């Protein structure tokens, strides 16, 4: 889109693109693996 | 170097996350408050 | 070579310059352009025409000129300053050649 | 019968894993050969159970029913490398992932075995946000 | 700028995300859907 | 450790590194005493207080045995083997590791690391199994 | 805004399946589209392009009979609101080209946001991961700060 | 650039006069214990000292820059948030210590092992990620 | 696995995924976009690991 002189404002698909989904893939397979294995260390806790 | 540098990254990345553990798990009363609850934080409202 | 590897001909170069030809293509099509009118000799007749979506003639001649040295020269010109935009009509093209 | 089938799985994982660019044409024989042997030790293993143990209390099993895909798999590659030469999946290869009952000797099998219950618990929320991750991709694919 | 940047903001990113995990488990709704966790494996075991 | 950072790599003949080579004889003699004294105030069998027994001594021995050893190659002729003299002089590395032991709140942090490695062992264990999966199907898709 | 209670028809399972499906087409046609440059188009563009009034029909009318039977409690719903706006967009562009309207088709890539809305379930797990991230804003208020300070001491 | 100059001139003045204000009010010591007091203080004699030096480099007014900081105290849970992990990394000094070891051990190795190679080699081939070990990576 | 280990980091990945699109077959040079289905390979790994 032109260039520097004409194409910055392009610049914020890829701002927001990489900021939402640098975040959003860590909260949702970080809850993933939080949530499982939390409920694995109490499920082995109670049955011992 | 093939050794050198696959090493490195495991033991950086290891060594850094159990620094980030450390840190975390030091202040996880106040990351797990609740407002409801009285907690050290709500005491500083009480001395000014 | 040239001379002893074939007979005079009558050569329509057809150049696509529809949209999708944009970019490196372009440089491509017109460096391709020159080169095959380098292998043209006096006694050959030529005419380069192009077609995005209807065809025109790239330069000045109408018809069909002897490749000269200067003819040659305002063909190469000519297609050194052509722009793609369009969609394609072959139909167009062809029944133009 | 268990550790020797066990044993087996051992051999046919180093089996896979000797493959390279420029192997020695006696060891593509071998091998060629080997992985018929492989896979008729494993079918047989499963007739024997299934006659043994009954067809309903056999595939009612889930560790059977995976023996039964990556069998059914191997019987696809084979075929299909005939009939399209070139390419080769190396499917056997997950039959290694039956090494992981190794562990129920050990005492952190309780611990292994509770993740992959509650992992199969939420397969259904877990599914849901991989979708919903999915869409976002595709949203943004299209703005761009 | 990369420490204070990037692997600060990244702990407390991690601190603030784990503590709200822990939250979340605690909850009312969330409790019973393990309990009822709890109670099915009981009778496998039993069963079995 | 401070003499090991000022050492010149690209210049072996820097007037810099003639006056560093001084340096480390002295400091190789100073973990030579402190070496036969620890055997003689311990026992070299095996008592149950043995000096070898703990795991750092091995590692205490072998800095000052590589240092020693270095210089019986270069004292016979100097340049003779280039090659494993300059393997030898790598050992040095480990003088920081020496520390860890003597301070008490540096090894408490230390065998917290070695604590976390205990607890992900088990997974990593499966990680390796399901990333060996990967490596086998990657060779068979774009091998040669 | 309806005339009261008349013979107000209210919705029946097939209906939203049907509003579905054609969602589902909507994201497929939208997938099968090439781009090419300067102006050009493929044979195939102007097919999957003429589609558009059927789509935007049906879109119309499933939001006219929810508006009606929920009399314009139909703004309420955020999901709805959505939908609104992607049909006011479409019809804008669709409807008319005086003004210049190449720009309105870019909304057209939310249409397959309709899939959280039309499935139940999905609301409830995306509920789930935008309460995580409410605390992470505050994050954001130090990065954006720290971002800030080191760009003017990188413009000195 | 003229006019952004003299706009520093009329802010370091103010700025003064906020240090002036408050010393006679808190008085000299009283004052003179409060971190962010020093902070102004140091922050001003700083500023200050550019000017007349120019009448009669300043990379220290962009400690002027971080006067932005004290409006992090009016939000009050970023500023509990920040100071929190602040301190903690305070009481957890041996484990930022075992980091630095990881970086000297691989540091010296490197050296001893990989010091030799060089730098100046450069053709018109130019593989750049060929050769990454150059000038400014060695 | 050294290969791999590298896409785990992701430092390089679109470089080895070019690759692996472009490959034809054995001994033979590559061809641009020849199977672009083993972009599933990547896909699926980064879910994983
Ligand atoms: C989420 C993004 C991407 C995710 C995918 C990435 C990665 C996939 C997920 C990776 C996470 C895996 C973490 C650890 C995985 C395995 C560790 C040990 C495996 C393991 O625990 O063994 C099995 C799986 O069987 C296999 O041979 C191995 C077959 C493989 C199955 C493991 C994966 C299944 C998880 C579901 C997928 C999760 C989704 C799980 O055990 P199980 O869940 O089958 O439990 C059985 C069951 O309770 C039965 O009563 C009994 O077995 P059978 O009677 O012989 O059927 C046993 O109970 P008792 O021992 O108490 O009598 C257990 O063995
Ligand atoms: C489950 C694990 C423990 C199995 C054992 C590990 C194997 C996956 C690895 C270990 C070392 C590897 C070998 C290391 C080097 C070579 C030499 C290589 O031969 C050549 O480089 C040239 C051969 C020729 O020209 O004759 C062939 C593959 C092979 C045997 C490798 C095959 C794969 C091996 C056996
Ligand atoms: C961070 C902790 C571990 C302490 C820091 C250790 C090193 C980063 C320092 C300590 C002493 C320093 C050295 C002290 C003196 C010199 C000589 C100085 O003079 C020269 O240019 C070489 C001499 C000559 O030209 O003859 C060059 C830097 C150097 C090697 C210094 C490089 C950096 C060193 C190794
Ligand atoms: C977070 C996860 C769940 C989302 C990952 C997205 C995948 C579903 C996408 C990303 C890359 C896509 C692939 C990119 C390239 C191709 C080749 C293409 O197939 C062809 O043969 C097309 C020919 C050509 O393009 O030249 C279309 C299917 C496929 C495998 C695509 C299938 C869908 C994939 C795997
Ligand atoms: C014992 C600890 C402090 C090790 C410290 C040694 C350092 C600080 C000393 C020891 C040897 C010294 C070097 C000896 C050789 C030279 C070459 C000479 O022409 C200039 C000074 C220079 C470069 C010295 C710099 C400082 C130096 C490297
Ligand atoms: C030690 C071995 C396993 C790899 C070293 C770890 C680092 C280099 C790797 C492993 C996990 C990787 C991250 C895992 C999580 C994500 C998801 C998203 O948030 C951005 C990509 C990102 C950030 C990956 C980038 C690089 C990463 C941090
Ligand atoms: C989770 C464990 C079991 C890993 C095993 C799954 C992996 C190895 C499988 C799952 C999907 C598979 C891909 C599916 C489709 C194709 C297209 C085919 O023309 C080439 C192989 C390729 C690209 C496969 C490669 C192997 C693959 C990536
Ligand atoms: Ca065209």
């Amino acid at each position: 889109q032109g260039g520097v002189q004409g194409g910055m404002v392009f610049s914020i698909y890829f701002i927001v693109l990489t900021l939402f989904g640098n975040y959003t893939l860590l909260n949702v397979f970080l809850a993933i693996a939080v949530d499982n294995l939390a409920n694995a260390q109490e499920l082995t806790k109670d049955e011992q | 170097a093939y050794f050198y540098f696959v090493s490195f990254i495991f033991l950086c990345s290891f060594l850094m996350l159990n620094l980030f553990v450390a840190v975390i798990m030091d202040n996880f009363e106040y990351l797990t408050r609740d407002s409801s609850i009285l907690g050290p934080h709500h005491l500083d409202e009480y001395v000014r | 070579y040239i001379q002893g590897a074939a007979s005079p001909k009558d050569m329509l170069i057809l150049v696509d310059v529809s949209g999708s030809v944009s970019g490196l293509t372009l440089k491509l099509i017109r460096t391709s352009v020159s080169e095959m009118l380098e292998t043209l000799s006096d006694d050959d007749f030529v005419n380069v025409a192009s077609f995005n979506s209807n065809a025109q003639d790239v330069s000045c001649f109408q018809h069909l000129v002897q490749a000269n040295v200067r003819n040659k020269k305002v063909l190469k010109d000519a297609v050194n300053n052509i722009t793609a935009k369009g969609i394609t009509d072959y139909k167009k093209g062809f029944s133009f050649a | 019968f268990y550790w020797t089938v066990l044993s087996l799985v051992a051999l046919n994982t180093l089996c896979v894993a000797i493959v390279h660019y420029n192997q020695p044409e006696w060891l593509s024989d071998f091998l060629y050969y080997a992985e018929f042997i492989f896979l008729g030790l494993f079918m047989s293993e499963m007739f024997i159970k299934m006659y043994g143990l009954g067809t309903r209390p056999y595939f009612h099993s889930s560790f059977n029913c995976f023996d039964c895909g990556v069998i059914i798999g191997s019987i696809f590659e084979v075929i299909w490398a005939v009939i399209k030469p070139g390419t080769s999946f190396g499917i056997s290869v997950l039959r290694a992932l039956r090494l992981l009952r190794i562990f129920k000797v050990t005492k952190y099998w309780a611990s292994l075995r509770n993740l992959v219950v509650s992992l199969l618990n939420s397969m259904k929320s877990i599914i849901s946000l991989l979708f919903l991750l999915f869409l976002f991709i595709v949203v943004f694919a299209l703005l761009g | 700028l990369i420490i204070i940047g990037s692997f600060f903001m990244l702990n407390l990113v991690l601190g603030v995300l784990s503590g709200e995990f822990a939250k979340e488990r605690e909850r009312v709704e969330n409790r019973r859907a393990f309990l009822k966790l709890r109670r099915q494996q009981q009778i496998e075991r039993e069963l079995n | 450790s401070i003499a090991l950072a000022a050492e010149d790599p690209v210049q072996p003949n820097a007037p810099r590194n003639n006056v560093l080579r001084y340096f480390d004889y002295v400091f190789t003699g100073v973990f030579t005493f402190e070496m036969v004294i620890k055997m003689i105030d311990l026992g070299l069998v095996l008592h149950q207080g043995a000096y070898f027994r703990d795991l750092w001594n091995i590692l205490d021995f072998i800095v000052v045995s590589g240092a020693l050893v270095a210089f019986a190659f270069t004292g016979n002729s100097k340049g003779k083997d280039i090659n494993t003299i300059k393997s030898l002089r790598v050992l040095r590395v480990l003088r920081p590791l020496k520390t860890i032991k003597r301070l008490p709140k540096l090894k408490a942090v230390f065998d917290c690391v070695v604590n976390s490695l205990k607890n992900v062992f088990n997974i990593l264990i499966v990680y390796m199994l399901f990333m060996f999966i990967f490596a086998v199907v990657a060779v068979q898709l774009f091998k040669g | 805004v309806v005339r009261k209670y008349a013979k107000k028809i209210t919705e029946w399972p097939p209906f939203e399946y049907m509003i579905l499906a054609t969602i589902i087409a909507n994201c497929i046609v939208l997938a099968l589209e090439q781009h090419l440059p300067d102006d050009d188009k493929t044979p195939m563009s102007e097919r999957l392009d003429d589609t558009e009034p059927y789509f935007i029909g049906i879109f119309c009318f499933e939001a006219g009979i929810k508006i009606i039977a929920l009399g314009f409690s139909y703004l309420r719903n955020g999901w709805n609101v959505m939908d609104f706006v992607v049909v006011l967009t479409g019809i804008l562009a669709t409807v008319g080209t005086e003004f210049d309207l190449r720009t309105l088709r870019a909304v057209r890539v939310l249409r397959p946001l309709k899939l959280v809305s039309g499935i139940p379930s999905l609301q409830v797990v995306l509920k789930s991961i935008m309460k995580a991230m409410i605390p992470l804003l505050q994050i954001g208020l130090l990065l954006f700060f720290a971002i800030l300070i080191f760009a003017i001491i990188g413009l000195e | 650039e003229n006019a952004l100059r003299v706009f520093n001139i009329v802010f370091t003045s103010l700025f003064s006069l906020e240090c002036v204000l408050k010393v006679m009010a808190f008085g000299i010591l009283n004052y003179f214990r409060d971190a962010w007091n020093i902070f102004d203080f140091v922050t001003v004699l700083g500023s200050i000292t550019d000017i007349l030096v120019t009448e009669f480099l300043s990379f220290l007014r962009l400690f002027r820059a971080a006067r932005l900081i004290k409006l992090l105290r009016q939000g009050y849970t970023i500023r509990i948030l920040l100071w929190t992990f602040v301190q903690s990394f305070k009481a957890l000094p041996y484990v930022c210590l075992l980091i630095a070891m990881l970086f000297f051990i691989y540091a010296i190795i490197g050296m001893q092992v990989f010091g030799n190679i060089g730098i100046d080699v450069e053709d018109e081939d130019s593989d750049e990620d060929e050769f990454q070990i150059t000038e400014h990576n060695n | 696995l050294l290969t791999l280990f590298t896409v785990s980091t992701g430092e390089g990945w679109p470089q080895v995924l070019k690759h692996s699109v472009d490959a034809t077959f054995e001994n033979q040079g590559p061809s641009p976009g020849y199977r672009m289905e083993m972009s599933i390979f990547y896909v699926v790994y980064f879910v994983v690991f």
